[PDB]
């Protein structure tokens, strides 16, 4: 019942802009606090960015200071992470992960390929 | 890898079902048959109950 | 009624049973346990020499006994089995400082189990081994940490800092500021409840377990004077 | 011609009563206060209801009038005696866990068991006992209250002994918890309003004792250190004996109200009362 | 790619199934009877010994011998008609997460991290208890070993897999797989004959222990699957998710028929049970007290409060005599 769907994503050249969606359906959408979690290519996956109940909270990884903005809608069920200014190793697999206790901010979603509530994916890659 | 799950939905596809309607009625008249044997639902004096 | 005398048996056995368990109560009492974390490979298995979930050990200072667990047998989904321990003494920390890409991880774990709600109220003594390696990989210069961290740019050594012997300030600079980024996220919001004690350890350390006696004595000690309301 | 301080004995009494019925019907209602230091505690508890219940109409009974052709009603007066003592060591032995409890806190749960706290609460229990009954041992001036008790015992061994040493030991045991908390405190525990709030709450338990203690003994020991001055106006006599009497009154609004699991229960105590 | 296209289709044709099988409401339908009425279950025993949080117990099948475990590391046999420890067994691992009752009353199994749920002989000729049989071969914790018979004993661990075992060889006889999250709980068929588990994957299946196959799965609940108890009748369960609900479900049928949820509760489930007559069911929150809701109606029945801390384990007699519950203060309550 529980679904991630994660849209957005494509080919763009280094430096440029992009925008990621991730709709979601299943549960009430405004109990619970969500990530933004990615894998590069021949390595495990890493935390990115999160965002707290209703969008007061923000983080975000050391790489992505400045450079990426996390967006939450709960009247619409949908989460957006607007790109800005990627570089060339900014190319992964990237995912919507929810961790599963509402009203709460604490949890362990970066499993080693085993997480339950993660998106299936969204490709991005950086070319010249 | 994913054709295990694709079988599983495929076996899980073929299952004959029944008026929710229907399994309501049911289980009404399950808990309406075994009612008077309902010693949490209905309490019995304290010789036949021994506070345990 | 010539059925009394099960009754008299029964109550032999409690009796037994009573007396065996007081004893197991005292003991059980007396042991003092503590939860070993940290990740794979960085020194979890031999922060302490030995010299005294699945791994435990058994290890006395001064007439006092310890016990330790590592949980090192199960999968890596945590948010379940965790809360097995929300009663513990003390929760044992141990994370490298030489691994610039597993610190991150690192620091978010640490943050999740600072706030997790059945662990609110159990202090840590974080750890900070591989200094040695720290060190040779400043001097080294190959990397650096501002690839890692932007604020590091506009980061200086504390005024209460307590270099060792001819320690670089580089080092030390370095050293302070991952120990700060850490205390940074239990001193957020805890509301007094538990607290950290920060070290700066070594695989050649030996005095380890003075040092985590010392801080389970200062929080037990702190725990009674909490009861009582100062 | 009233001596109304009568009633003021009696309302101490029932008020004594009451608040230790209270505290002893708390630690009944509840498993966490069943607690090796809560043992001391609520012997202490019973201390109160004991000397309150019996010394209080005592002592206004035998300080009313004194019939001389009584031969000596010195047991009264002994059996007051041994009430006050085993109040005040009950104090001592709960200090000395305190101070125990937070001097080695690693081995105090392994050092602190069942029986030994029963052996103490005995071996305490017996010494008030002993402290009270020496007069009738021969020492009692027979071969008023005054008359009747000397006044070289009361000011050389009961007094000095049984009501100095305690003070002193318990002085130094709570400044060294305080110097412990201090310590704590300034540590990574604003600044020094706690630290001086929690000095005023142990100085305010320790002057509590002494104001409630010391002033009979002061004007006790002034009476025999001068045989040509003469006594005080008997309205501070029976001033200095209802401090030392609702001592017991107000030793568990301190001890046991102040503690919050105790104040929180007694909340739906009241509440079922009303 | 094309799996994803085909697994998508199938998913929308079952729920396309369900919509068109569902027809009325359980609440529409039982609106007509009356309520069950204000019970005011009030404790008849407190049972007292463990020194640690209490995590599993189980009844016996004579509805007057339990057994209880807590981390402390230690199993007792207790008596509920008169408070006596009938046996107490030390664990050699002080960690363990469930407890079991044999039905023929002459072994129990504990198990917990060291991932494994061993076998204790109760029937002893020498009159000392000892351990029989150590069952290993799972890879994560083990969160429930439920018997079936004096041979035959069930499990589910941590990796995500449950388990058929036989005692008297200690070999696993069939492997249960499919579950993506970890094995909570497991409830046997009164029938014996099929047994429904619930996982931290939002999702509950049930198998066939002859043929060790899933044969549906139901997914209506947020977060983690707790607790899961069969009907008596062997046509219907619910489950506790984290997510501060309880729903009902229907095999027949094959959809959540009915959900417990009010906006006063926001805390996590933790155990889940039916009275014996089927109109009762009992839920066992985090904020230390089990509610009562009436079945067929989803309205609270009541209130039982009265522990310390959280209620982690809960069960009802085979006679549907005496509710037992027990709790993180190392305490077990008996109710009429
Ligand atoms: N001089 C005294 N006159 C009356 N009561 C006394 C005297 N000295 C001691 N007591 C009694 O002994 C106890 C402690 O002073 C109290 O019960 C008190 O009334």
């Amino acid at each position: 019942q529980v679904q991630l769907q994660e849209s957005g994503g494509g080919l763009v050249q280094p430096g440029g802009s992009l925008r990621l969606s991730c709709a979601a359906s299943g549960f009430t959408f405004s109990n619970y606090k969500m990530n933004w979690v990615r894998q590069a290519p021949g390595k495990g996956l890493e935390w990115v960015s999160d965002i707290s109940q209703s969008g007061a909270s923000i983080s975000y990884t050391g790489s992505v200071k400045g450079r990426f903005t996390i967006s939450r809608d709960n009247a619409k069920n949908t989460l957006y992470l607007q790109m800005n200014s990627l570089k060339p190793e900014d190319t992964a697999v990237y995912y919507c992960a929810r961790c599963p206790a509402p009203f709460t901010r604490d949890c362990f979603d970066v499993t080693s390929t085993t997480y339950a509530y993660r998106g299936q994916g969204t490709q991005v890659t950086v070319s010249s | 890898q994913a054709r295990k799950l694709v079988e599983q939905l495929k076996m899980e596809a073929n299952i004959d079902r029944i008026k929710v309607s229907k399994a309501a009625a049911d289980l009404m008249a399950y808990c309406e048959a075994h009612a008077k044997e309902d010693p949490l639902l209905t309490p019995v004096p304290a010789s036949e109950n021994p506070f345990r | 009624e010539d059925q009394r005398n099960e009754e008299k048996a029964q109550r032999e056995a409690n009796k037994k049973i009573e007396k065996q368990l007081q004893k197991d109560k005292q003991v059980y009492r007396a042991t003092h346990r503590l939860l070993l974390l940290g990740a794979d490979n960085s020194g979890k298995s031999t922060i302490v020499k030995q010299m005294r979930g699945i791994f435990e050990t058994k290890f006395q200072v001064d007439k006092v006994n310890f016990h330790m667990f590592d949980v090192g047998g199960q999968r890596d989904e945590r948010r379940k089995w965790i809360q097995c321990f929300n009663d513990v003494t003390a929760i044992i920390f141990v994370v490298d400082s030489s691994d610039y890409n597993r610190l991150q991880e690192a620091l978010n774990l640490f943050k999740s189990i600072w706030n997790n709600r059945w662990l609110r109220t159990i202090s840590v003594i974080l750890f900070l081994n591989k200094q040695d390696l720290l060190a040779e990989k400043v001097l080294a210069g190959k990397s650096k940490i501002e690839d890692y961290f932007p604020e590091f740019a506009r980061y200086t050594t504390p005024e209460d800092a307590t270099p060792e012997p001819g320690e670089d300030p580089r080092v030390t600079r370095a050293k302070y500021f991952i120990r700060d980024e850490f205390l940074r996220i239990s001193t957020a919001s805890g509301d007094g409840r538990h607290y950290c004690y920060p070290h700066f350890t070594c695989a050649v350390d030996t005095e380890n377990a003075r040092r985590i006696f010392n801080d389970c004595r200062d929080i037990i000690q702190r725990m009674h004077l909490r009861q009582y309301e100062l | 011609g009233s001596s109304v301080y009568i009633t003021v004995e009696l309302a101490i009494a029932v008020l004594a009563i009451l608040g230790n019925v209270l505290v002893c019907w708390a630690v009944w209602l509840n498993s966490n206060l069943q607690n090796v230091t809560n043992y001391f505690v609520v012997s202490l508890a019973a201390a109160d209801i004991a000397v309150g219940v019996l010394a209080i109409p005592f002592a206004i009974t035998i300080s009313t009038g004194f019939c001389a052709a009584c031969h000596g009603c010195l047991f009264i007066a002994c059996f007051v005696l041994v009430l006050t003592q085993s109040s005040i060591f009950s104090l001592l032995a709960i200090a000395i866990d305190r101070y125990i409890a937070i001097r080695i806190p690693l081995r105090y749960n392994g050092l602190v068991t069942g029986t030994r706290a029963k052996g103490i609460i005995a071996i305490c229990w017996v010494l008030s006992f002993a402290i009270g009954l020496t007069p009738m041992l021969g020492w009692n001036n027979c071969g008023l209250f005054e008359d009747v008790v000397p006044m070289n015992y009361m000011v050389y061994f009961n007094f000095f002994a049984c009501v100095l040493v305690p003070l002193l030991l318990m002085l130094g045991v709570y400044l060294r918890i305080f110097l412990a908390a201090r310590r704590q405190l300034k540590q990574m525990e604003s600044t020094l309003q706690k630290e001086c709030h929690a000095a005023k709450s142990l100085a305010i338990i320790v002057g509590l004792f002494a104001l409630c203690w010391l002033p009979l003994h002061i004007i006790n020991c002034f009476t025999f250190f001068c045989p040509d001055c003469s006594h005080a106006p008997l309205w501070l006599m029976y001033l200095a004996i209802v401090l030392s009497h609702t001592n017991s009154v107000v030793n568990p609004f301190i001890y046991a109200y102040a503690i919050r699991e105790f104040r929180q229960t007694f909340r739906k105590i009241i509440r079922s009362h009303v | 790619d094309q799996l994803r296209q085909e697994a998508e289709q199938l998913k929308n044709q079952i729920r396309d199934a369900r919509k068109a099988c569902a027809d009325a409401t359980l609440s529409q339908i039982t609106n007509n009877i009356d309520p069950v009425g204000r019970i005011q279950m009030r404790t008849r025993r407190t049972l007292r010994g463990h020194l640690a949080k209490i995590y599993a117990m189980h009844w016996g099948t004579d509805s007057r011998l339990l057994v209880s475990a807590s981390q402390d590391g230690k199993l007792i046999i207790w008596d509920s008609y008169t408070t006596n420890k009938v046996h107490a067994i030390p664990l050699r691992s002080s960690w363990v997460m469930t407890c079991a009752y044999a039905p023929s009353g002459n072994y129990v199994a504990c198990g917990g991290l060291d991932n494994i749920c061993s076998i204790y002989n109760l029937k002893t000729r020498e009159g000392n208890v000892r351990v029989s049989r150590e069952l290993a071969g799972h890879t994560g914790y083990l969160s429930c070993c439920r018997f079936l018979d004096d041979n035959q004993i069930v499990t589910s661990s941590g990796d995500t897999t449950c388990a058929l075992w036989d005692i008297e060889t200690g070999q696993q006889t069939t492997t249960f797989t499919g579950h993506t999250g970890d094995v909570m709980s497991l409830s046997l068929a009164p029938d014996t004959r099929l047994f429904v588990s619930g996982a931290c994957d939002a999702s509950a299946k049930l198998w066939d222990v002859r043929e060790g196959m899933c044969r549906q799965t139901f997914t209506g609940h947020e977060s983690d699957i707790n607790a899961i108890c069969f009907f008596p009748n062997g046509n219907a369960f619910a489950t506790g998710s984290d997510d501060a609900t309880c729903r009902l479900f229907d095999l027949r049928a094959d959809q959540e028929l009915m959900t417990y949820s009010h906006d006063n509760i926001i805390c996590g489930i933790t155990s889940v049970s039916f009275s014996k007559s089927g109109r009762l069911l009992l839920a066992g929150y985090d904020d230390f007290n089990c509610n009562v809701w009436d079945a067929l109606k989803a309205d609270r029945a009541g209130v039982l409060a009265g522990h310390d801390n959280r209620v982690s384990c809960l069960g009802v007699t085979d006679d549907g005599m005496a509710v037992a519950t027990g709790s993180w203060d190392s305490f077990l309550k008996i109710w009429n």
